[PDB]
């Protein structure tokens, strides 16, 4: 095979020579360690590599050899409730092998090859076969995996095994030409897993926050981004989403981020609760952890590993949520490199090609119908990290230009502890409209007005506060102080959300849709009370406030008797008055 | 045909090939590697000793050993013809549709050629967009460029296919006129999602729009280069209809702002020093070569209307795109975020917005008589409203006087009944009623920019005319 | 506002002034690449 | 491994970096002697290496070096620092080497400076409450153990004093926890990065006050001394620092003096190599260099041992916007940002809760662990004090004559606030007093205002007065 | 060449009395006007081009907008001579160029205007230059300068812009011709930020 | 060298109200004293120089005004030591390197006056130093790593700038000299930003 020597070696960068034959972004191994890497720039006889681990110690001379293949993952059971890293290596077996500490040079299987699978076979000898095409089911951890064809397969089958329990190495199926499948394929990362034909988005994306799946929504094959300055919350608005969405398996992926966070899901999740199936929450979770000390080179290759398994359970018919916990990383990962191969920068230093790669990432979401015919989805939430909070940076800037929704962090509220943080001006979702249906559906045939009528109130609160910094609350009249009002009770009771509570943390659609209506009937009782005379100073102080405020702790089975009393009394809080 | 196989380098988009002093500068080439695949390129550079090639999609496999370029044409062209209506290409002209290939009637240099300006004459007819906020106060004329103005979360999208929809010519309001002036809209779409893709799919299908378009949709994880010629190749086509069959085109160009984003790093990809911003500095000479070809030509009864749709970066009109698109194009049509969180659609705030050839395409023998005195007083009637709106928040209802409450009514009035249309298509009749309507609000002599005769014509029609059916 | 012009004719020229020290470094570094071709290949 | 290789023929020496053609033997990132001709040995790293020539790092002055005379041979291949428990009062530079006169030290493990990678799967997360004795600290930025929570200084600010007070006053508490009653103590490894003499004397005078520069390890690069030294302080410290913590079941406090200084010699370095430029002129890999730091820092699943960080940079002209500062917010979990406004009207520690943080805190904090109110009456504290913060925005543009009541008893609040929760002068408060203080201070607001803190809550402890504690 | 530049004794009778009695400019003087939208600038300027005494009056449009400068096209065909009620244009030089013909053009615009004007003025006559838009001049000169890699001043603009301006109006004067006539060209310059 | 550092326990006293009560500084301390042009730092220097109860004063013009090394010359010899009692002059070292003189030079000037400095506090004085701009000296870097062609910093100054200036200003304090006396170097440096 292509084999050659180091020329030269500056950080994560290292030229081969005798590479003649080597091709673009080919996996190589640099060294006597066998460390692997990519080949990035042909010049000449020689390559440039970048290595996805270190290269301190590394020497002039050592052998390159190129796999002739590019960075792949393999797919097939035994990926869920597991950690990899960037480049699909699990940790559980580094720490067996190694100690504490992750060292480099170590090969390892992406997959168990001693597990056994039971398999129930779906074909029969003389079936025809096409990529995707289910050939069986394997049980794993209360999901019925299906082993799929590769995409790019396709014959008649010529003996399938009987049910059975077997491994992932051994042919399940062979068909008449000799290809022998197996319970795994592997698949190039950075290309995306064919699918039949994409579809509208129509359903909703629930992530059981309040602000998040009312006003700005993002249905399930949608993308959405979540920038803000460190400090503001978007490890945690993640992680919350990661608890409590509504999809069927979660990718998470750590680029360049804390390895606390890695650490703090994987010691928590086992112990909680599966929303929809009931089981341990770390059975739907997949987490690669590629944490900000470890090589910059695989920060890119976690995003591509953590696309490609979401396309995977995305074809084996299962919807998928993907976090990637810092493309700002993936970023800076890119302008190091570009420094190394001393090309001409663009904007703050990023390469050329960063939009490209940040679109070519994100489009490959949305909700498909998959080759084998079912309906799966994958939603990507990447969050974002502006230096100095500044949102003129060009990855934000070209994550605004691709994305559905846009949740905008703020200072100004994490400073003040409230949370989600939500910068309600600078925030906005595209797809509220083509949600209507489902909401009026599942939810209540009246939402959507609803939700406007909030926006109204919030919008018409934005416009009063011009005044009210001009001159302050006590020169407004009285109708704009129940405006004010309202909008700071929507804001406190409706727009606040608690993390670390057992009850707040998650809240349903119906229940945002009963303190929404609370809300709107107290101002029209008491925009009705303004017109009739009754001094302002005295509706602050109605009882039915500390309900209203408090409905967020309400638990979820006890809400629909708090709601039902709570519009009871406020029609009584007024109708008494007269 | 003949194949060169001296590649020396390959580096992110560029690789280069030895011995290929026959390749001209820009031509276009086609890439086989080692798997067969073919991928294509342009020629950005031309020596005696190398040339350079920018390569359309990624290099992956590309290897120095099994890579081989040929000439596919020495000059950037698209074969046209008048069988490209209803059809739907990928911004190279490749058709997305699924239907067979055309028959070119000629071939053209996407690079069009300046018009020449005495070869121009003066804008002087008006498109009925079927929206009331352009129609009467910021008219559209043909051969004009009038821009929209948005931002992030407004929704561009749904108003330029609304435009698209309704665009249409009226013969009749100009004398006797020619009832068959032939009319055609060519939709150019720029680093779109696949979400706005299926949109403007389903859009010009369900009502019948595509019979009368050509579509020219270019992905945002499709090439860059594709991104930058779509827009010439819509305008390529736009020129050949309206200069060789009189036909009357609307060109839409979607995102301007991609575009341009587009342009930053192609130019940062040739290892061009930006100049302000970051930005090219030929940008203004770029905008300006896309934003030029269209017009009236003196002897041709066929023009060329121009509606570039940009994003304000951070609603920044400062920001080079929009500021030199404001030097290129005239006037703008602002998209406000007020009137879209209040519920108003199609949320344009009249107030900021501009057509500055809007006199020459209004008045007798072009719609009706009253036109531009109702856009005036409807400007000033909207501003006083506004402002009396932001003071009774500290004074109260009761201190203002009556003229000051007759405009917060009418202000509210406009907002929900004049902007706020929905999907409705309005005539240039129905849209000055309402206005009528409006005005009707405001009493007899405080109509100060309108004349007696108009006044005592059309004022005194009730809003009943069209509340009954909004 | 004469305070808040003030602002913003510093803010305004600080970022000029950076705009003005990234365009040296381009032109810097774009010189290096050439002379590189140049006078090693 | 036992001989000398010795590389004359050098071409180049300009500014920190000096080239070397025949090297091809050099392995990336080698520590090299050069010999000058007066026989002066001076330390280097090699940074770049290929058949044409290896770029080495100077860690000291050129002044000297010539083309002639001067030639460089090999240490080693990795950067390696000899660590012995009997490191403990050891006083050490920025390169390792002792300079408090006793003898170099015998090494048990000679282990790479740079480290490697801790785990995910071998993290443990960090739970324990470490009380501090501040209140600010203590109440609504807890500090755990195993955290990285940095000090946000200013050109005058008193930063150096709030550290070592921490470092005086650290504990934990086994009573409010249940776990095993022990007395051990801090293990406390101090790096300074370009510290000023006057710093340094109040630091060492402070440790020798309370008795525990017998458990603390010294790494000292002073202002006069070398630039590029102070690549490897943090890197020795930190490697130290794990030693002890998860080989010897230590508790490791590390503070970090000047990261300001450490993030200068890295621009110096990168401007010498050419390197892109990220903001002002810093380098694009800072980040991912901040982090081989910062992230050295935590506890492992099965070791009883920690290690827990205190880094303290100067934000150059009080600009949190400034990269130093906005990266290592990035990385770190948390900050204790001062404020000199508070300093101006001399409260002490001149700590701002605002824009202060700690990530960890809801893992060291409730029932268990320090008491059940904790939570909730940080947060109505963060509340009543942002209300009072705008009720004097208000104020300065609208007059004190039109502000209602509770527009008062929040202003009342906020300097109050200011002047007995925030202003604590030397003083060990335990997590108990703090927490009266904040209820008494709580108490200057209505019962209906507290809407955070739980009613059960409200009832058990609202309604004492502050003359109760003082006066 | 010229053999002798004298003093603005002598006033540019522009016709408009605001313009001639409250800020007048001298034979051989230089103004600047902005144009703002709905301001007039185009009556105002054909009407120095009909009204002034000055013989012959070149125009320059150095980059402007197709519409408009279709407009002026159109327009000065159209309008008479006052002195001879003959067609204006049968004095008149006019440049046009338009936002997208060559930037070299655009450059070259003024000087091409500057020097016709010179010679007209060596003939003997007064000749009144008018350059409208010297921002968009100004603008093909910095995008020239971008393309040379030249280092800006200010808004992007090259360090020699104000040096390009004062050698463009620094060639307007009263002067006595190498034949020995008097002559002068008079420049109202229009800046549009 | 030294052989061991002090901590400041004693006044510097300057005869300034202003800086002597509210904004002190020990004798072997560092001082910083910014501002404007027009603000006094030369007349502030001046003063101290004047009436400061050090030993020997050191006063180092970098690139500073010519008219201020002539007025403290001709000032100084008609002036009393506040403490000796004898000429002022007697008591002053002065390193002139003026605005007009060689750019490269007032990196020496500096030096060389912390060197002199020092020497007097290794008699056993105690020594003011007084840098009448930082800043000339910061701009002869820029100047010499221009020619160098390296990297630059933040506008423009080499990235060791701060490097240089800690190892100035490191060489103030009060010590215990080589022959076992007691010294000190305080030094007051002028910053022209
Ligand atoms: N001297 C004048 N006498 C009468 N009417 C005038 C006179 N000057 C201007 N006007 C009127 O005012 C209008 C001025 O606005 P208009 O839009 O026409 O200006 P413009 O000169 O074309 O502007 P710009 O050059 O900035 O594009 C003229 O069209 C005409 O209606
Ligand atoms: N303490 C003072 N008493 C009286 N006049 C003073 C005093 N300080 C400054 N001035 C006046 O201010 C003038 C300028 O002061 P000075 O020469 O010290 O300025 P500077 O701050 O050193 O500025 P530059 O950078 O221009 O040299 C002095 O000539 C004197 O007129
Ligand atoms: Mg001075």
């Amino acid at each position: 095979m292509i084999q050659g020597v180091i020329q030269k070696i500056a950080g994560p960068a290292v030229i081969a020579k005798g590479m003649l034959g080597a091709r673009m972004y080919d996996i190589c191994k640099v060294g006597e360690e066998g460390l692997v890497g990519e080949i990035i720039r042909l010049d000449g006889d020689t390559a440039f590599v970048q290595v996805y681990e270190d290269t301190s110690g590394l020497k002039v001379g050592e052998p390159v050899v190129s796999t002739g293949l590019p960075l792949a993952v393999e797919l097939g059971p035994g990926m869920l409730n597991g950690i990899y890293d960037g480049i699909q290596r699990p940790l559980e077996r580094i720490r067996e092998k190694t100690g504490i500490y992750i060292t480099r040079g170590v090969v390892v299987h992406a997959l168990d090859r001693e597990k056994k699978w039971a398999w129930t076979p779906m074909v029969k000898p003389g079936d025809e076969v096409r990529g995707g095409m289910v050939l069986g089911t394997v049980p794993e951890f209360g999901f019925t995996h299906k082993i799929l064809v590769p995409p790019d397969v396709r014959g008649r089958v010529k003996e399938v095994k009987p049910a059975g329990e077997y491994t992932v190495e051994e042919p399940v199926v062979v068909l008449e030409d000799g290809t022998e499948l197996k319970m795994y394929h592997t698949w190039p990362v950075r290309r995306a897993r064919p699918v039949q034909r994409k579809l509208d988005p129509n359903t909703p994306f629930l992530t059981g926050m309040r602000i998040l799946d009312v006003l700005f929504p993002v249905a399930m094959g949608g993308t959405a981004a979540i920038p803000g300055p460190f400090g503001a919350g978007k490890s945690v608005t993640q992680q919350s989403l990661a608890k409590w969405s509504n999809a069927d398996v979660v990718v998470y992926v750590g680029c360049g981020e804390r390895g606390n966070e890695m650490t703090d899901v994987l010691v928590e999740f086992p112990e909680l609760t599966d929303p929809k199936t009931g089981g341990p929450l770390m059975h739907r979770t997949v987490l690669i952890a590629n944490t900000s000390n470890m090589p910059v080179a695989a920060r890119e290759a976690s995003i591509y590993v953590g696309v490609t398994i979401a396309e995977y359970f995305r074809d084996q018919g299962f919807s998928v949520a993907l976090m990637a916990d810092s493309t700002s990383r993936w970023a800076e990962a890119l302008r190091e490199i570009s420094s190394r191969l001393e090309e001409m920068p663009a904007e703050e230093g990023y390469p050329p090609y960063l939009a490209a790669r940040l679109a070519a990432f994100y489009e490959r979401a949305g909700k498909v119908i998959t080759l084998g015919g079912e309906e799966g989805a994958v939603t990507i939430v990447g969050a974002v990290s502006p230096p100095g909070g500044d949102m003129s940076e060009p990855v934000t800037q070209s994550t605004l230009r691709i994305v559905g929704a846009f949740w905008r962090l703020d200072a100004s509220l994490a400073f003040r502890r409230h949370f989600p943080a939500i910068n309600w001006n600078g925030s906005y979702s595209l797809f509220t409209s083509a949600l209507d249906p489902w909401y009026r559906e599942n939810v209540a045939e009246d939402y959507p007005e609803l939700r406007d009528a909030i926006s109204e109130l919030l919008q018409r609160e934005a416009g009063l506060q011009e005044i009210v910094q001009l001159v302050g609350p006590d020169a407004l009249q009285d109708a704009e102080r129940l405006v004010i009002e309202v909008g700071r009770i929507i804001r406190e009771d409706f727009l606040q959300q608690n993390a670390y509570h057992e009850v707040d943390a998650y809240c349903s659609m119906k229940k945002a849709y009963g303190i929404m209506k609370m809300i709107l009937a107290f101002y029209k009782e008491a925009e009705a009370a303004i017109k009739r005379g009754v001094s302002i100073d005295e509706i602050l102080q109605l009882p039915v406030l500390e309900r209203i405020g408090r409905a967020r702790y309400v638990s979820e089975e006890e809400f629909p008797a708090y709601f039902e009393e709570a519009m009871k009394e406020i029609q009584g809080a007024f109708k008494a008055l007269a | 045909k003949k194949e060169y196989t001296g590649i020396t380098y390959i580096s992110g988009p560029l690789l280069f090939v030895e011995n290929a002093k026959d390749l001209a500068y820009g031509a276009i080439v086609d890439i086989k590697d080692g798997t067969g695949r073919v991928r294509g390129g342009q020629v950005i550079e031309v020596s005696e000793e190398y040339a350079v090639i920018q390569v359309f999609e990624e290099t992956t496999g590309l290897d120095l050993a099994t890579t081989s370029v040929s000439l596919v044409e020495d000059v950037a062209r698209l074969g046209v013809s008048k069988e490209m209506l209803g059809r739907r290409f990928n911004g190279i002209g490749k058709p997305i549709d699924g239907l067979p290939p055309i028959t070119p009637e000629k071939r053209l240099p996407i690079t069009g050629l300046p018009l020449n300006p005495v070869a121009r004459r003066k804008p002087e007819q008006f498109i009925q967009t079927g929206i009331s906020t352009i129609d009467v106060m910021n008219t559209l004329v043909r051969g004009q460029k009038l821009p929209i103005f948005s931002g992030s979360g407004l929704p561009a999208n749904e108003i330029a296919a609304q435009i698209a929809r309704q665009a249409t010519v009226r013969p009749d309001l100009s004398g006797e006129g020619e009832k068959e002036e032939p009319f055609a809209v060519v939709f150019a779409a720029m680093g779109i999602t696949q979400r706005e893709l299926s949109y403007f799919i389903q859009e010009f299908e369900r009502t019948g729009a595509l019979s009368r378009s050509v579509l020219f949709l270019n992905k945002a994880d499709d090439p860059t280069i594709e991104r930058i010629l779509t827009p010439r190749m819509a305008l390529t086509v736009a020129e050949y209809l309206a200069f060789e069959h009189d036909y009357h085109v609307l060109v839409i160009l979607t995102d301007m702002t991609n575009y341009c984003e587009a342009l930053r790093e192609i130019g940062a990809a040739r290892e061009e020093i930006p100049g302000r911003r970051g930005y090219p500095g030929y940008m203004y000479t770029d905008l300006a070569t896309i934003y030029e070809r269209a017009g009236v030509v003196e002897g041709k009864k066929g023009s060329v209307t121009q509606i570039p749709i940009l994003s304000m970066p951070d609603d920044d009109r400062t920001h080079p795109i929009p500021d030199l698109t404001g030097y290129i194009t005239e006037g703008q049509i602002q998209l406000s975020r007020e009137l879209h969180r209040k519920g108003i659609y199609p949320p344009i705030d009249p107030l900021p917005s501009l057509s500055r050839l809007m006199n020459n395409g209004v008045g007798k023998g072009k719609t009706r008589e009253d036109h531009k005195q109702v856009s005036d007083q409807l400007y000033s009637a909207y501003a006083n409203g506004v402002d009396i709106r932001k003071l009774v928040a500290i004074i109260g209802e009761d201190a203002l006087t009556e003229n000051d409450r007759r405009y917060l009514q009418f202000a509210d009035a406009f907002e929900r009944f004049f902007i706020n249309q929905g999907q409705q298509n309005r005539s240039i009749e129905e849209s000055l009623q309402i206005a009528w309507a409006l005005l009707s609000m405001l009493p007899q002599g405080e109509l100060k920019r309108i004349s007696k005769d108009h006044i005592g014509k059309y004022y005194g029609q009730k809003l009943e005319e069209i509340w009954g059916a909004p | 506002i004469p305070g808040i012009r003030a602002q913003i004719r510093f803010i305004q020229q600080v970022l000029e002034q950076r705009e003005r020290e990234d365009t040296f470094r381009l032109k810097r570094i774009k010189g290096k690449i050439e002379a590189r071709e140049a006078e090693e290949e």
